């Protein structure tokens, strides 16, 4: 089953160009029909453009010229180029295979899968920060956590014990805060009994500054 | 240049209830409609393609129907699980377009919030900062009320919020509010406490910790 991987998360100044890679691997065909969606923070869908096998492309005009897709088929890789970057550009920009997957009644349909898993690019002059890392420390359930401070740009992700552990675990949305850097929670509740005996780590990943942090919490 | 419109923009329902969503296409798009599914924090997810056809793997509660103009998206039994924005897509000119969205949220019982508190880390306060952390977790409906008082003193405009949104599972929500002071500040009071309020909560909760002790 084809799937498609993008570059990572950044920072880009206002005016400047960002460039989001995908790369397919796993799939039958040595190209796809590959197409560009993006998602600002709490709004829609917004299609921007796609290239054909071939290597055709078609833009939404709305764009105004502004987005630009290459391929590179030595390594599977589609990009998508976004100029004259503006605050409004900050979104989550994703790419998703675009094929023709079902034909029925003399028509051929078809639609986006799979996708990317996006790239969030923060239109900022702002400068990439990595985060703090500190314990939440802990008869009947116990609740233990990650406090995870003072970075930029989003975003951070963080799992338990490497993904082992996800029962019970809240993540909870960064908070932007007054210095101007986000900050956010991670907690889960366990078992008291488990406490002292139980292992719990908190993973902090925030690949802006590549910064991979482990904390142990205990009690 | 095909404009999708789609409504409402949200709605609320109770599980068990039929859930029913419309697009609406500027031209005629024949049945070139797909339905995504976008749950948070990920990708959209194909349901419905050509208008009425389920993907593989797709629940048979979802379907689709319209030709033309004007199109439908139905959930016959909600599950909480379905919580999510649902969007529809044209596939009939090579620039795709999408409709606007529908969230779609869950009506549950009323369910009372589990209150933790956390003093700030001894790591945290060499750097010169004490996050203080209250946790409200599981409970409906999102409306709650959380109060600092340190030493009994009533904090305002120092804390901060934060909420998940709705549980694929049980529906809930679980909150954070942090108390962010200076060290300083932080060791001039010994009582540190949150008290919550929530429809679920005859009385208010308290949650509190003496510094140090």
């Amino acid at each position: 089953q084809v799937q498609l991987v993008q570059s990572g998360a950044e920072v880009k100044k206002p005016g400047s160009s960002v460039k989001v890679s995908c790369k397919a691997s796993g799939g039958t065909l040595n190209s796809y029909e590959i197409t560009w969606v993006r998602q600002a923070p709490g709004q829609g869908l917004e299609w921007m453009g796609g290239i054909t096998p071939i290597f055709e492309t078609t833009y939404a005009q709305k764009f105004q010229g502004r987005v630009t897709i290459t391929a590179d088929e030595s390594t599977s890789t589609t990009y998508m180029e976004l100029s004259s970057l503006r605050p409004e550009d900050t979104a989550v920009y994703y790419c998703a295979r675009d094929g023709v997957r079902y034909c029925g009644g003399g028509r051929c349909y078809n639609w986006f899968d799979p996708w990317g898993q996006g790239t969030l690019v923060t239109v900022s002059s702002a400068s990439t920060k990595g985060p703090s890392v500190f314990p939440l420390a802990p008869g009947g359930t116990a609740a233990l956590g990650c406090l995870v401070k003072d970075y930029f740009p989003e975003p951070v992700t963080v799992s338990w014990n490497s993904g082992a552990l996800t029962s019970g675990v809240h993540t909870f949305p960064a908070v932007l805060q007054s210095s101007g850097l986000y900050s956010l929670s991670s907690v889960v509740t366990v078992p008291s009994s488990s406490l002292g005996t139980q292992t719990y780590i908190c993973n902090v990943n925030h690949k802006p500054s590549n910064t991979k942090v482990d904390k142990r919490v205990e009690p | 240049d095909i404009q999708m419109t789609q409504s409402p923009s949200s709605l609320s329902a109770s599980v068990g209830d039929r859930v029913t969503i419309t697009c609406r296409a500027g031209q005629n798009i024949n049945n070139y409609l797909n339905w995504y599914q976008q749950k948070p924090g990920k990708a959209p997810k194909v349901l419905i393609y050509a208008a009425s056809n389920l993907q593989s793997g797709v629940p048979s509660r979802f379907s689709g129907s319209g030709s033309g103009t004007d199109f439908t998206l139905t959930i016959s039994s909600l599950q909480p699980e379905d919580f999510a924005t649902y969007y529809c897509q044209q596939s009939h000119s090579t620039v795709r377009t999408f409709g606007q969205g529908t969230k779609v949220e869950i009506k549950r019982t009323v369910a009372a919030p589990s209150v933790f508190i956390f003093p700030p880390s001894d790591e945290q306060l060499k750097s010169g900062t004490a996050s203080v952390v209250c946790l409200l977790n599981n409970f409906y409906p999102r409306e709650a009320k959380v109060q600092w008082k340190v030493d009994n003193a009533l904090q305002s405009g120092n804390s901060q919020e934060s909420v998940t949104e709705q549980d694929s599972k049980d529906s809930t929500y679980s909150l954070s509010s942090t108390l962010t002071l200076s060290k300083a500040d932080y060791e001039k009071h010994k009582v540190y406490a949150c008290e919550v309020t929530h429809q679920g909560l005859s009385s208010p909760v308290t949650k509190s910790f003496n510094r140090g002790e």
